[PDB]
């Protein structure tokens, strides 16, 4: 048997420290390992439309109502009309969003995209393997439509329990979703043919057309890592990058949380299906809940004062069920909004902006289809063992103070390598990568006191 | 009846839900009985309390 | 007449396939001609202020309302200050927004301004054409306050059918806008009269003061045009973006989305005092709905049951009725956050971002004045009639390795132009036109690959 | 006393004009002075968070209510699951916030830090002195927890009315927050430590570890001011900027509507408890309001009646109480996902994109904590006393045409034959390599027939 939990102490984990320094030189902080790795999310996009009868929720064709509900006609079709603006308000920004997810152009694609990257990605030419497992996942009821009365009626399992059959009984009507699952798919390998790439300039009207790891080196080299680097380890790129994209099959568990929120959301839905439902059974203080049988056993006189207290509570119900989905429709607009923005930015383009995408600097992101929503995924960057260097603000020609350089994004190191016989280093910012310094790398600035005075041997310039 | 809900000689284009059908009921059938005619007899004869 | 619609599957619109090639070049897409188009968005700014006498609201000052109010006069202070806060807010809100709006320094402007361009959107020196042809389009009432008192009253036509004039009876009250509308018109001015500068790294100290058609050059060298062809085009450019300009007489009409925004907006302020008005006929299933009729019938001991009950639905279409306006507040003051934030991105100055602004790159964008808002216009760049070419991702100078360069902002595709003996041209990236090789067009860049390999003639350097 | 009321127009500050130019030349308007100042806002992270026991709430344990409300314990449960899920959501966005504070490096921070600026805003090694000035100005009633409920008791203060120790009669419970403050500060702490490297790439694992003097004049350099300027001026900067600083002590007050919104934070939370608190004497038109005294008062038949009226708007408060707090609290978390927007880039890098951070262009900026949230503060930077020069597009050799330059951060300008300045500020110097760059040739250029060193010929 298990014993008392622990008290214990929320842990504050301690940044690294560096010493600040005065004069003309500074320790700086460089990784000497890095690793790939990935973040994802899920925004929802979309409330499931639905519409109410307003007669067979109250009143099942019982001649009282037919009569009694008549004063009452006006509240039903404010009700209708609410409801019925809202289903037309999600539609509209499906349509808004894939206004912005289609491309002037892509490539077509083939088995044995991205090289030595594995892309598991692609889809079972189909949606793809990630987003089957996705919807196998969620705990979702049967899908609605097809076979309608037939899944309701006896031509069925015994054990099928879903709502879909019980809005016969309620009235309650589900709209089908506007884009088409199979149309969705097209979208998203329309965006993936835009894949390769980003870089290029703006690339709001050329279509680059490369292959997938040509477009890989440019983003890491966007982020200060020489490309020299980059081509003695290209197969460890690779095999790192697949080790990452290995782990999406462990993605699909309760601590994802965006995993977690996919079905919340599904959860959500169907709370609020249910909930109507549940309503169905609550007397008001009516002697019971079924207009018929209250009609069966009383005189007409009173019958409708009992009628009357029944019709109360379902027409209030009603009211509060329309206002709570016109909140939710608006935050999903906003939320939708969110998403259009991140596809337009995050999947569309490289970002330098940070906090947006990944915790891990910003190298390609992707998107899926998910229930109700986008699903992305944030390849990402993470630095380790971080060690300490000397480094300069700047060299200059002691010889000459007006001619002065700086490194161009990346930074001046003392030599600590065998191979390089020059005082100084140039190195690539978001990675320990020594180098020699060439004209290349550097640029002309104006001098300042901090430079360095070198005396002897610099190349660029000669002189 | 959409003209009535929009109060209205020309609603605005577009698909609208409207009532559902009631879906045909017919006659019934019943599982009541079984039993034996009630003896009230005890009502019959004596004084009331 | 019409017979039977037409089933149709929806349309996928399919992008232009472009092959993905291996080893060294590739296919690029490339536009050879394109549009000016424009787009439009609203984005509401505010609601309508308003305020309530409560004591007006439930009865023309009836006795039996004021001794019956006196225990619910708690409710009234609660109603007035909630709506009270919430027209603070939103007053609050235009003057943040202004003062972002306002500039420091403006040109003048004149007849004639923006050169060849027409300019039609300029004021009628004013508010502006644009303003006044949304203002004829939009039916909103007529709001008082110099004065229409009178006619509300005998004096004054007996046709008039304003619910502006039911205000009196009802005891509601429209606010006056924040803001006179001539200074409105003068802070979009002073917009209009913030071009230029239009960047030039930072120009937030600075105002270059330059003709409308040269900054807009500067912006078209922005999105990767060569000046070449800018140079020689200028009036073929003016011709076509005065066919854009002018199409905008023809966004007064419902298929412009925005401009459906604009009057649903004003629908949406009229609901809320309709609302009010067909409440005050509503009885509760009190005896009457009104108080001196109820007096008049009855006797006091069963009179004031009637008007308690009465009185009781009458402060609950109040209390629903704050909370509706309290939501739409918050709802216009984010609205608002998002129009200012556009007015410091797609209005001041070019953006790269994408996604935002009209869909065609980003060039200079305009607003205008609406009710409740602002309304704004976008311009930008659609390129079509896209050709494949043949291009390389760099070039190497085999005779000498150690010679590598790459374009700069453009390509390097092989020349299929018979003015250029260079077998190899450079071409601006927003549109198809090959150029002789020269070191502007260049950098210096590392060595790699798959650059191409040129044993003879090259002239960026030539050494 | 005073006299009447003085009716006025409101003032359209209008913008300084500047002539828009005939032919190759044109009017520039710069400054020639400029000064630091600054600008700040509260961004609200979180709604205070609160529990209800639901039967507390509507009787104190008095056995009718323990039988009636039976019937309606299910509406408890939902009550219940909602707020709890309310208050999770809240501690989400509390991790949420700190997964973007906290830095894998950062300085050391010593007292001193900042060289010849002054820095009050730095630790007593604690909070900062800006905070404590902060939290003495807030109105906010004594925390509960420790000492806690001995404070509540009779043995405390017969005048205490705070809504703190009043939950014990209403069943509140107010929750702790999910951070202890000391580590909410010690975060803080690490935001000023993360400062060097701010520029030199986007600084993702490197860093700096640089004096905070010479990273300003780094970010001086890259908004267009040149650095012979700098070096010039390195005193009067600290002085100006200083001065700045020096303004925040007075930025407690109620023309500070920053300041304002904080109380007024204090005071929503305050209001939606005081809310329920009146609700427990509303009596709905029941016999009382409490249950107590109905029992007592009414033959047991009546005595059901009563406390069911009495019960059935004691939910109904709560009902429409749990709604909105739902809405209270998605405003929250959408206001602390702007924080950590502004954190990611506002506060760890300087920005070119305008609008955000101050309205004086954009240079560094900072964060501490606030009640319920995070309270900004930018250093903005404002020009003065503008003159017009004239000024030309670009520059060429009268005798070889394809030799066309341009100015590089900065514009050419008429001298008072031809000067550079830096586009942030008036300040002419000689034309150089370093400050231009070659273009393509233009028809407005100037044709120069004398003198361009860049090129020499």
């Amino acid at each position: 048997v298990p014993g008392e939990m622990r008290l214990a102490s929320i842990a504050f984990n301690h940044p690294i420290q560096v010493d600040q320094l005065n004069s003309s030189y500074f320790k700086l902080s460089i990784p000497t390992n890095f690793s790939f790795g990935v973040t994802q999310e899920y925004i929802q996009t979309t409330i499931q439309k639905v519409t109410v009868d307003c007669k067979q929720y109250v009143c099942n064709g019982f001649q009282k109502c037919e009569q009694l509900l008549r004063e009452y006609g006006q509240f039903c079709s404010k009700i209708n009309q609410a409801l019925h603006g809202a289903n037309l308000r999600q539609d509209d920004s499906v349509r808004n969003l894939f206004a912005s997810v289609k491309s002037s152009q892509s490539s077509p694609i083939i088995p044995g995209f991205g090289g030595d990257f594995n892309l598991t990605l692609l889809e079972p030419v189909a949606r793809s393997a990630i987003e089957d497992l996705l919807f196998d996942k969620v705990t979702i009821a049967d899908p609605g439509y097809m076979q309608g009365y037939d899944d309701c009626m006896q031509q069925g399992p015994a054990s099928a329990r879903d709502l879909i059959c019980a809005q016969y009984v309620a009235g309650y009507k589900v709209l089908p979703p506007l884009m088409d699952v199979n149309m969705e798919a097209a979208y998203t390998s329309s965006l993936l043919g835009s894949i390769a790439g980003v870089g290029w300039t703006a690339g709001l009207s050329s279509f680059a057309a490369i292959p997938f790891a040509q477009s890989i080196f440019y983003r890491l080299n966007g982020v200060g890592i020489t490309q020299q680097v980059l081509s003695e380890n290209q197969k460890l790129i690779a095999n790192k990058f697949n080790q990452a994209l290995g782990a999406m099959q462990t993605g699909f568990t309760t601590t994802n949380e965006a995993f977690h929120k996919v079905q919340d959301a599904v959860n959500n839905n169907a709370q609020a299906l249910s909930k109507l439902a549940s309503e169905l059974s609550n007397t008001f203080g009516a002697i019971s809940a079924s207009i018929g049988d209250i009609i069966q056993r009383l005189d007409p006189p009173e019958q409708d004062a009992q009628i009357d207290r029944l019709i109360n509570g379902r027409l209030t119900t009603l009211n509060a069920f329309v206002a709570q989905q016109l909140v939710r429709s608006e935050s999903a607009a906003l939320s939708a909004q969110l998403a259009k923005d991140k596809v337009n930015e995050c999947v569309k383009a490289q970002s330098k902006r940070s906090g947006f995408c990944g915790q891990g600097t910003h190298i390609v992101s992707f998107v899926v289809n998910a229930p109700n929503g986008l699903y992305f995924m944030h390849v990402g960057y993470y630095p380790s063992n971080h060690i300490e260097v000397v480094s300069a603000y700047g060299l200059c020609d002691a010889a000459n103070p007006t001619n002065c350089i700086a490194p161009v994004n990346g930074y001046f190191i003392k030599t600590n390598n065998t191979r390089i016989v020059d005082e100084w280093s140039y190195t690539g910012s978001s990675f320990y990568a020594p180098e020699p310094i060439t004209s290349l790398n550097t640029k002309y600035v104006a001098p300042q006191v901090t430079y360095q005075n070198i005396s002897t041997n610099l190349p660029p310039p000669l002189l | 009846q959409l003209h009535c809900s929009y109060e209205s000689f020309d609603v605005e284009s577009g698909v609208y839900s409207v009532s559902s059908f009631e879906a045909k009921p017919s006659g019934s059938v019943v599982e009541q009985a079984e039993g034996v005619e009630c003896d009230f007899s005890p009502l019959l004869s004596g004084t009331p309390p």
